[PDB]
RNA sequence: GGCGCAUAAAGAUGAGACGCGUUUUAGAGCUAUGCUGUUUUGAAAAAAACAGCAUAGCAAGUUAAAAUAAGGCUAGUCCGUUAUCAACUUGAAAAAGUGGCACCGAGUCGGUGCUU
C-alpha cells in the first residue's frame, strides 16, 4: 500500500500525520508489552510530539567561564602564597590556614578565630588602625618603615584577587584615559562619519566640565552649553548622556520606530546595543564603542580623585576619602534623623529589611533602591543641604566595593602595586627578588588566541607547547608555541561559509567584501534621462566611473551628491530621476577610507595586486586583540608601511564576519564568460542582476557550482549533519525528533517507504507575533507620509495605536482620507459598508496585505478587468498616485502593481513571479531539512550515477495550510488541546499530495532535487483558458490552491466554477473528490484519538536553585561543600530530580523498627545522580530502604505517563507532583464555531461570507452550552477539580447573557482548566479561579504505566500495582 | 556581556513592558541575576506588591473542604515610578510541593483585587 | 500569518578579562532591670560578680578571608548546566535488533473477519 507522512517541524512541537491515496489516515492495531491484560490498541496513525525547547549553550558558556574565572583567581592567590610560604612559616605558623578556614564556624575552625594576627586584641586593633583593606593599602604605599609580612600579604592578595579590567592597553597614558583626549575622539569620529553638520569642539572644556563635581544632568547640559548647540536630545547630546550613565532614548535622533532605551551601567547593555545597531546600519557601532570607552574614563576619573596629594596611591586614597565622607555623612545624617524625626530611625537604621541604611550595609539593598528610598524622606527634613546634591550626583553614603569599579583599569592596581613591591622591598629581600614574579602575577591575561591552558584533556583548548611543564604566568612565553597556537586559534575561530563549505568566510569588513556589496545595491540602481521614458540600469563603465569617482572620494554618498557629482557634473544632466536608491547608498566602503586615512595613499590601494596584503592585514586586525600578534603577523608587511603607521594601523581593530567566502565572490567563474561574481557585477551588459539571482540562476553554472560544494557538507552521522545545519539549537532539536519520528514511522508502515515527505516548518520567531510591535511602525508611516505631503489628517480625524489592528482603517489614513480609484471622500461614519478590495484578486493570488488590500466605496469602483483595472482608472488617477507615492504611504510594489495594466498586463514573467512567491521556498532551513530526509531515505543507487528519488521530500510554504484552513473552514484554534500540531501536519499531508498529483509538472520548483529545467514559460497560457484535456498550461489563473474550490469568485463577480471532481491533465487520475475528501478531511480533523505524546527526558541542568540562603534549621538545603553543613552554613535550595525513580523495598517502619514492605517514589537529584548509577541499590541501601530489588527498579524521567483507574492520564513531574495528561478532544464544529466567535469583527474578507459566517455564529448559540456541557463532562473525569468545575460553572450561568464574542473569548480563556502538563490559573469574566495542583503521589504508584515510543505508536504498558 | 536566558526572556519582557504604559526615566532594577534564574514569572503589578496567587493541593483522593495554599512565592519586588503611578516591577518563583504553607482568608481577596499588567514566564 | 520595500533578511559553536551579587566567620557591642548562676557572715533568703537568656536605651554599621555549582581523574592554572536519552533483547560501551492486515465505525480508540 503507498502512503505519504506529513510533517509539521516546530520548536516545541513535532507534527506527524499518514495519509494514504483516499486521503483517509490509517488504522492499525498494535501490540503492547509489559504485563497489563491490554494486548492490542488501535490507534490512529496521526499525532504530535510534545518537548519542551531545545536551549542554547550560551548560558553553559557563560558557567563555564565563569568557572575558569575563579580557577585561575584561586590559582593566582595560590602562587602568592607559595611565594610567601617559606618566610611566612617564619613569621606565622597557621596563618595561610587560617586564611584557608575563614569560612568556618568557631567549632569546625581548628585554629583560632580571627584570621590575621591570631589573638584576640591584635585583630580589634588592626581595624581600628585600619577600618577597610585601603586605608592598608594607602598606608603600604605611602610609607617608608616595614611593615608586618602577612598584613603586606593581605594588601597585595586584595591587589591581584581584584585587580581591574585589561581593556586599555599599554600603560595609562592621557589618549586613552584623560577625558579630554577622548571627548575629542568622539568629535573626531563623530565628523569623520557626518561631515554634514559637522560639529565643532575648538572651546570645549571637556575634563573640567564633564568630570567636575556636579550631578549628571547638569553635568550634560553644560557641554551642550559650550558648543553652539545640536540639541539636549540629539544625536551627540543623546551620546554625551550615554557617555555620563544616564538612559538616551535614541528613537528620535535616527527616527526609529520602536523606543530604544541604551543604558551604559546596565547588565544587559550591549545586547540591547547591537539590536540596535540591526536597525541603524553597523556604521555606527564605532561611534557607540567611542561613547563607552569614553564613558569609563569618565567614570575613571570619578572614582580617582585624589590629585593633589599625588604620591603613588590614587585609587587608595580615594577610596579612603570616600569612606571618611560616608562616615561623616553617616554621624550627620543620624544625629539629624535622631534632632528632626523620632520615628522613623528605628526604620532607617535598624531596620535591615525596608530599603533602609541596615538595609543598604546589613540586608540586601542596592545603592539606588536606598537612594529611591531615603530621597523622600532627606527632602522632607528641616536642614539637609548637601545631602542631596551629593544624591543627585549619587555620592552620599558610597560604598567602596560597588558596581562602578568595573571601570578601574589594571594599571593603577599596576601602579600602587608596583610601589607596595618597591617601598617593602628595602626591608624584606625576599620581595627584591621576585618584584617582577609579582607584577606577572597580577598583569598577565591569557590571551584570546591561547584558550585554555589544557594538557591535551579538555575538549575547547588549542595549546599546543614548546615545552612540557606547568605553565604558570612566569614562563608562558616559553612555554606556549605562539605561532601555532595562533594558526590553531585561526582555524578554530574563522567560520565556514553557508553556500560554499570547506572555505574560511571573509572579514566583515574586507575590502573585497565592501566592493561587493557596493555593487550589490549599484547592480539595482536605474536611471531615466530626460526623454527617454525608459528606465535603464547602469552600465559597465558607468558604475567603473562612478566607484572610482566618489565611493573613493567620500564614505557615505546620498542621492544628492551622486547627482551632483555624477549625472550633474560629468553626464551633464539637470535632473534625471534614481529609482532603487532611496536617500543614501545603503552600502558604503568604510574599509577603503579606513585604510586610506591611516596608511595615506590612495595610489597603493587602486592596485590590483594589494588584495592579498590588504586582506591578510583586514584579517589579522579581525581575529587577533592582542598587541604582539598582530604587531608579529604585521612584521611582515613592515617592508610596505614608514613605522608610524605602523603604530597607528596596529591599533585599528575589527570584529564579525561577512556572510561570504573569497572563494565565492571572486572565486568560482562562469564557463562562457569566465566572469566572477564581481565581474558580472561590475559589466552585466544590459540586464543587470543581483547576487541571490547570480546564485538562484539555472542558466547560469553559479547554483550548480554550489552544489559541487554541498555534497561535501555532509556528515556520515546523523548528529554531526543536524549539528552542521544553521540554527537554534530548539530548531534542531526539532529537526533531530521528527528524523527520529521518519524512521520510527516507516518501521510502523510495514517497514515500507513512503511516496512523498511534506515539509513545511515556520519557526525560530521574534517578531512578538505582531500585535504592539507593528502598530508603532504604522503610524510612524502614516505621520511621515503626512509630513512629506503637507495635508492634515490628524488635523481632523486622529486615531491613536490602540485600534489599528483594524485594517480598514489603516487603508483609510494611507489614501489620505481619498480614494485611489475616483476621486472621493471616504466617508467615515459609514466605512463599516465599505467593503475590502484586493488588487492582484484572491483568484490570482491568497493575499491579506496591505500591499494587496484596497479600501474603496463599491465593489466595482475598480473596473471589469481581472487584471488590475483600466487604463481610464489609471491615467486618470495618476495625477493623484504620483502624489501619494512619493510621500511614502504605499509600496513601490503596490505601485507597479497599479502601473502593471500600462504596459500591457500580467506578463509571462509577472505571472511566473506571483506562482514563485507562493510554491517555492526562500529560508535556508527547510531545504536543509528536506536535503536530510531525501538523503537518507532516497538511498538506492543504481548502475548509472543517479539516485532514484523514490520518496519525493516535498517542501511546503504555510500560507498552502493556512488558507486550506480558513478558506475551508479548518479553523485552528491553539488553546483548545495540542491536537492542533498534528490537524496542522494532516493538513500538511493534504495540501502536499494534492499538489503534487494535480501538479507533477512544478516538481522542478518545491520538491528537493536536481529536476528538469523546463520552467513556467508554457504552463500557464499567454490568453485565456485552454482546450479540455490537451492543455499544455496548468492555469492560468495564477493562484495554485484554486483546484480545491467550488466556486472562483474573481474581481467581478463571476462564479468561474472549476469541476467537481478534480482531475489530473497528463494522466486523467482523480486528485481531488470535491464531494468526499472534504468529508475526509473534516472527518480526520474530529478524531478523537491523536497520538500526543510528551517527550520524556531526563531533567539536565543545574544542581538546584543557585541563590545561597542563609542559615537555616532545614533539612532541605543543600550543602555548598561536604563539610558545610546547612544548618550552621547555610547553602543552595530545591534540587533538580533528574529522574524519580521507584523503590518497591523495606523500611524500618513502627517503634519495633519491623521491615514493612513499602513502595515510594524516590527522587534522585542531579547532584546525586553519579553517585547513584555506580551502586543503585549500594544507595538505596544507603538511604533507608532494606532489601532493595535491582530488578523491580524501573526509572521514571520528568513527563512519565501514568494512566489511572477511568482513563485518567497523569504524567509526572517532580518527585510527588503530577500534570494533566489528558487531551480534549472536540469536534470540528465546535472548533469552527469557537474560531468564528472569537473572531467575530476581525474576519478580514467581504460582508457576504462574513454575514453567512455571522449568521452562523449567532444560530448556533446552543454551542457555548454544549461546550461547557461537555467541559464539565471531561473535568468530572480526568481533571477531578470539583471546586473548580463548580466555580466556573456559576461564572458561566452569570454571565450567560453576555455577548457572543466576549463569551467566546472567555470559554477560550476557560480550556486552561483541561490542556496538557500544569495546572494553571485562568481569567474567565471576572473569577479569577485558582488553580489545583495533583500532589497526591501515592495514587500514582497503584496504576497503569505507558512507556510511550518516540511517536507514541508503541506502549510497553508496565502495572504497578502488581508489584510488592 | 552575554546574557543567560533567564534574563533574556525577562529582557523581552521589561521591554514589552516600557513601550506601552507610557515614557519614562529611570528603567532599571534589572534585577540580581542569581534570583532571575530561580523564578518562574515577572509580574507587572499597578500600585501594589503582586499579593501571591495560590492555589490548592489534592491529598491522596480525601482533599478537604477548600484548604488553599499559596503556590506562588514573591521573592523580590522592586518599583519603578511612571510619572503618576508605581508600577511593582516583581520577579515571582512557584513554591514546591512539600512546603506550602495554608493561606488565610484575606488573601484570597487579594488575587481578585490585583491588577495583573503583565505576566510572563521564564524558567 | 507578521512578504514586513515585487528580491530575502541575519546562525549556531567558541576563546579572554573585570565588576558586582549571595553565604559564613572576623571586626571584643556597652548600660540599666528581670530570670538561671557562686560565695560570704552561712542557722534558711539577705551581696560580691563570674558567665548565660529576655526587654528597653545607646554604640557603631562602609571592610576582609573563604566559596561561587557537590566534586571528578586524566592532576590540567583541566573538566563538570548544550545536543543525547520510552521500554525490552544482545553487547563492556558504542551500536544493532524486536511489534500482522482489510473493513465498519468512533469519545482518547472500539468491534468484526482474515492471518498466526
Amino acid at each position: 500500500k503507498k502512503y505519504s507522512i506529513g510533517l509539521d517541524i516546530g520548536t516545541n512541537s513535532v507534527g506527524w500525520a499518514v495519509i494514504t491515496d483516499d486521503y483517509k489516515v490509517p488504522s492499525k492495531k498494535f501490540k503492547v508489552l509489559g504485563n497489563t491484560d491490554r494486548h492490542s490498541i488501535k490507534k490512529n496513525l496521526i499525532g504530535a510530539l510534545l518537548f519542551d525547547s531545545g536551549e542554547t549553550a550560551e548560558a553553559t558558556r557563560l558557567k563555564r567561564t565563569a568557572r575558569r574565572r575563579y580557577t585561575r583567581r584561586k590559582n593566582r592567590i595560590c602562587y602568592l602564597q607559595e611565594i610567601f610560604s617559606n618566610e611566612m612559616a617564619k613569621v606565622d605558623d597557621s596563618f595561610f590556614h587560617r586564611l584557608e578556614e575563614s569560612f568556618l564556624v568557631e567549632e569546625d575552625k581548628k585554629h583560632e578565630r580571627h584570621p590575621i594576627f591570631g589573638n584576640i586584641v591584635d585583630e580589634v586593633a588592626y581595624h581600628e588602625k585600619y577600618p577597610t583593606i585601603y586605608h592598608l593599602r594607602k598606608k603600604l604605599v605611602d610609607s617608608t618603615d616595614k611593615a608586618d609580612l602577612r598584613l603586606i600579604y593581605l594588601a597585595l592578595a586584595h591587589m591581584i584577587k581584584f585587580r581591574g579590567h585589561f581593556l586599555i592597553e599599554g600603560d595609562l597614558n592621557p589618549d586613552n584615559s584623560d577625558v579630554d583626549k577622548l571627548f575629542i575622539q568622539l568629535v573626531q569620529t563623530y565628523n569623520q562619519l557626518f561631515e554634514e553638520n559637522p560639529i565643532n569642539a575648538s572651546g570645549v572644556d571637556a575634563k573640567a566640565i564633564l568630570s567636575a563635581r556636579l550631578s549628571k544632568s547638569r553635568r550634560l547640559e553644560n557641554l551642550i552649553a559650550q558648543l553652539p548647540g545640536e540639541k539636549k536630545n540629539g544625536l551627540f547630546g543623546n551620546l554625551i548622556a550615554l557617555s555620563l550613565g544616564l538612559t538616551p532614548n535614541f528613537k528620535s535622533n535616527f527616527d526609529l520606530a520602536e523606543d530604544a532605551k541604551l543604558q551604559l551601567s546596565k547588565d544587559t547593555y550591549d545586547d540591547d546595543l547591537d539590536n540596535l545597531l540591526a536597525q541603524i546600519g553597523d556604521q555606527y557601532a564605532d561611534l557607540f564603542l567611542a561613547a563607552k570607552n569614553l564613558s569609563d574614563a569618565i567614570l575613571l576619573s570619578d572614582i580617582l580623585r585624589v590629585n593633589t596629594e599625588i604620591t603613588k596611591a590614587p585609587l587608595s586614597a580615594s577610596m579612603i576619602k570616600r569612606y571618611d565622607e560616608h562616615h561623616q555623612d553617616l554621624t550627620l545624617l543620624k544625629a539629624l534623623v535622631r534632632q528632626q524625626l523620632p520615628e522613623k530611625y528605628k526604620e532607617i537604621f535598624f531596620d535591615q529589611s525596608k530599603n533602609g541604611y541596615a538595609g543598604y550595609i546589613d540586608g540586601g539593598a542596592s545603592q539606588e533602591e536606598f537612594y529611591k528610598f531615603i530621597k523622600p524622606i532627606l527632602e522632607k527634613m528641616d536642614g539637609t543641604e548637601e545631602l542631596l546634591v551629593k544624591l543627585n550626583r549619587e555620592d552620599l553614603l558610597r560604598k567602596q566595593r560597588t558596581f562602578d569599579n568595573g571601570s578601574i583599569p589594571h594599571q593603577i592596581h599596576l601602579g600602587e602595586l608596583h610601589a607596595i613591591l618597591r617601598r617593602q622591598e628595602d626591608f624584606y629581600p625576599f620581595l627584591k627578588d621576585n618584584r617582577e614574579k609579582i607584577e606577572k602575577i597580577l598583569t598577565f591575561r591569557i590571551p584570546y588566541y591561547v584558550g585554555p591552558l589544557a594538557r591535551g584533556n579538555s575538549r575547547f583548548a588549542w595549546m599546543t607547547r614548546k615545552s612540557e611543564e606547568t605553565i604558570t604566568p612566569w614562563n608562558f612565553e616559553e612555554v606556549v608555541d605562539k605561532g601555532a597556537s595562533a594558526q590553531s586559534f585561526i582555524e578554530r575561530m574563522t567560520n565556514f561559509d553557508k553556500n560554499l563549505p570547506n572555505e574560511k568566510v571573509l572579514p566583515k569588513h574586507s575590502l573585497l567584501y565592501e566592493y561587493f556589496t557596493v555593487y550589490n545595491e549599484l547592480t539595482k540602481v536605474k536611471y531615466v534621462t530626460e526623454g527617454m521614458r525608459k528606465p535603464a540600469f547602469l552600465s559597465g563603465e558607468q558604475k567603473k566611473a562612478i566607484v572610482d569617482l566618489l565611493f573613493k572620494t567620500n564614505r557615505k554618498v546620498t542621492v544628492k551628491q551622486l547627482k551632483e557629482d555624477y549625472f550633474k557634473k560629468i553626464e551633464c544632466f539637470d535632473s534625471v530621476e534614481i529609482s532603487g536608491v532611496e536617500d543614501r547608498f545603503n552600502a558604503s566602503l568604510g574599509t577603503y577610507h579606513d585604510l586610506l586615512k591611516i596608511i595615506k595613499d590612495k595610489d597603493f590601494l587602486d592596485n590590483e595586486e594589494n588584495e592579498d596584503i590588504l586582506e591578510d592585514i583586514v584579517l589579522t586586525l579581525t581575529l587577533f586583540e592582542d598587541r604582539e600578534m598582530i604587531e608579529e603577523r604585521l612584521k611582515t608587511y613592515a617592508h610596505l608601511f614608514d613605522d608610524k603607521v605602523m603604530k597607528q594601523l596596529k591599533r585599528r581593530r575589527y570584529t564579525g564576519w561577512g556572510r561570504l567566502s573569497r572563494k565565492l565572490i571572486n572565486g568560482i567563474r562562469d564557463k562562457q564568460s569566465g566572469k566572477t561574481i564581481l565581474d558580472f557585477l561590475k559589466s552585466d551588459g544590459f540586464a543587470n542582476r543581483n547576487f541571490m539571482q547570480l546564485i538562484h540562476d539555472d542558466s547560469l553554472t553559479f547554483k550548480e557550482d554550489i552544489q559541487k560544494a554541498q555534497v561535501s557538507g555532509q556528515g556520515d552521522s546523523l548528529h554531526e549533519h543536524i549539528a552542521n545545519l544553521a540554527g537554534s539549537p530548539a530548531i534542531k532539536k526539532g529537526i533531530l525528533q521528527t528524523v527520529k519520528v521518519v524512521d520510527e514511522l516507516v518501521k510502523v508502515m510495514g517497514r515500507h517507504k513512503p511516496e512523498n515527505i511534506v515539509i513545511e516548518m515556520a519557526r525560530e520567531n521574534q517578531t512578538t507575533q505582531k500585535g504592539q510591535k507593528n502598530s508603532r511602525e504604522r503610524m510612524k508611516r502614516i505621520e511621515e507620509g503626512i509630513k512629506e505631503l503637507g495635508s492634515q489628517i490628524l488635523k481632523e480625524h486622529p486615531v491613536e495605536n490602540t485600534q489599528l489592528q483594524n485594517e480598514k482603517l489603516y487603508l483609510y489614513y494611507l489614501q489620505n482620507g481619498r480614494d485611489m480609484y475616483v476621486d472621493q471622500e471616504l466617508d467615515i461614519n459609514r466605512l463599516s459598508d465599505y467593503d475590502v478590495d484586493h488588487i492582484v484578486p484572491q483568484s490570482f493570488l491568497k493575499d491579506d496585505s496591505i500591499d494587496n488590500k484596497v479600501l474603496t466605496r463599491s465593489d466595482k469602483n475598480r473596473g471589469k478587468s481581472d487584471n488590475v483595472p483600466s487604463e481610464e482608472v489609471v491615467k486618470k488617477m495618476k495625477n493623484y498616485w504620483r502624489q501619494l507615492l512619493n510621500a511614502k504611504l504605499i509600496t513601490q510594489r503596490k505601485f507597479d502593481n497599479l502601473t502593471k495594466a500600462e504596459r500591457g498586463g500580467l506578463s509571462e514573467l509577472d505571472k511566473a513571479g506571483f506562482i514563485k512567491r507562493q510554491l517555492v521556498e526562500t529560508r535556508q532551513i527547510t531545504k536543509h531539512v528536506a536535503q536530510i530526509l531525501d538523503s537518507r531515505m532516497n538511498t538506492k543507487y543504481d548502475e548509472n550515477d543517479k539516485l532514484i528519488r523514490e520518496v519525493k521530500v516535498i517542501t511546503l510554504k504555510s500560507k498552502l495550510v493556512s488558507d486550506f484552513r480558513k478558506d475551508f473552514q479548518f479553523y485552528k484554534v491553539r488553546e483548545i488541546n495540542n491536537y492542533h500540531h498534528a490537524h496542522d501536519a494532516y493538513l500538511n499531508a493534504v495540501v502536499g499530495t494534492a499538489l503534487i498529483k494535480k501538479y507533477p509538472k512544478l516538481e522542478s520548483e518545491f520538491v528537493y532535487g536536481d529536476y528538469k529545467v523546463y520552467d513556467v514559460r508554457k504552463m500557464i497560457a499567454k490568453s485565456e483558458q485552454e482546450i479540455g484535456k490537451a492543455t499544455a498550461k496548468y492555469f492560468f489563473y495564477s493562484n495554485i490552491m484554486n483546484f480545491f474550490k467550488t466556486e472562483i469568485t474573481l474581481a467581478n463577480g463571476e462564479i468561474r466554477k472549476r469541476p467537481l471532481i478534480e482531475t489530473n491533465g497528463e494522466t486523467g487520475e482523480i486528485v481531488w473528490d470535491k464531494g468526499r475528501d472534504f468529508a475526509t478531511v473534516r472527518k480526520v480533523l474530529s478524531m478523537p484519538q491523536v497520538n500526543i505524546v510528551k517527550k520524556t527526558e531526563v531533567q539536565t541542568g543545574g544542581f538546584s536553585k543557585e541563590s545561597i540562603l542563609p542559615k537555616r534549621n532545614s533539612d532541605k538545603l543543600i550543602a555548598r561543600k561536604k563539610d558545610w553543613d546547612p544548618k550552621k552554613y547555610g547553602g543552595f535550595d530545591s534540587p533538580t530530580v533528574a529522574y524519580s525513580v521507584l523503590v518497591v523495598a523495606k523500611v524500618e517502619k513502627g517503634k519495633s523498627k519491623k521491615l514493612k514492605s513499602v513502595k515510594e517514589l524516590l527522587g534522585i537529584t542531579i547532584m546525586e545522580r553519579s553517585s547513584f548509577e555506580k551502586n543503585p541499590i549500594d544507595f538505596l541501601e544507603a538511604k533507608g530502604y532494606k532489601e532493595v530489588k535491582k530488578d523491580l527498579i524501573i526509572k521514571l524521567p520528568k513527563y512519565s505517563l501514568f494512566e489511572l483507574e477511568n482513563g485518567r492520564k497523569r504524567m509526572l513531574a517532580s518527585a510527588g507532583e503530577l500534570q494533566k495528561g489528558n487531551e480534549l478532544a472536540l469536534p470540528s464544529k465546535y472548533v469552527n464555531f469557537l474560531y468564528l466567535a472569537s473572531h467575530y469583527e476581525k474576519l478580514k474578507g467581504s460582508p457576504e461570507d462574513n454575514e453567512q459566517k455571522q449568521l452562523f455564529v449567532e444560530q448556533h448559540k446552543h454551542y457555548l452550552d454544549e461546550i461547557i456541557e461537555q467541559i464539565s463532562e471531561f473535568s468530572k473525569r480526568v481533571i477531578l477539580a470539583d471546586a473548580n468545575l463548580d466555580k466556573v460553572l456559576s461564572a458561566y450561568n452569570k454571565h450567560r447573557d453576555k455577548p457572543i464574542r466576549e463569551q467566546a473569548e472567555n470559554i477560550i480563556h476557560l480550556f486552561t482548566l483541561t490542556n496538557l502538563g500544569a495546572p494553571a490559573a485562568f481569567k474567565y469574566f471576572d473569577t479569577t479561579i485558582d488553580r489545583k495542583r495533583y500532589t497526591s503521589t501515592k495514587e500514582v504508584l497503584d496504576a497503569t504505566l505507558i512507556h510511550q515510543s518516540i511517536t507514541g505508536l508503541y506502549e510497553t504498558r508496565i502495572d504497578l500495582s502488581q508489584l510488592g | 556581556m552575554t546574557l543567560t536566558r533567564a534574563q533574556k526572556k525577562y529582557a523581552e519582557a521589561m521591554h514589552e513592558f516600557i513601550n506601552m504604559v507610557d515614557d519614562f526615566e529611570e528603567s532599571t532594577p534589572d534585577f540580581a541575576k542569581e534570583v532571575l534564574h530561580d523564578s518562574d514569572y515577572v509580574v507587572i503589578t499597578k500600585n501594589e506588591k503582586y499579593a501571591v496567587a495560590l492555589c490548592s493541593l489534592s491529598t491522596d483522593e480525601c482533599e478537604y473542604d477548600t484548604n488553599l495554599y499559596l503556590d506562588e512565592k514573591l521573592v523580590d519586588y522592586s518599583t519603578v515610578d511612571v510619572n503618576g503611578v508605581t508600577y511593582y516591577i516583581n520577579i515571582v518563583e512557584t513554591n514546591d510541593i512539600d512546603d506550602l504553607e495554608i493561606a488565610t482568608d484575606e488573601d484570597e481577596m487579594k488575587s481578585g483585587n490585583q491588577e495583573i499588567i503583565l505576566k510572563s514566564e521564564l524558567k
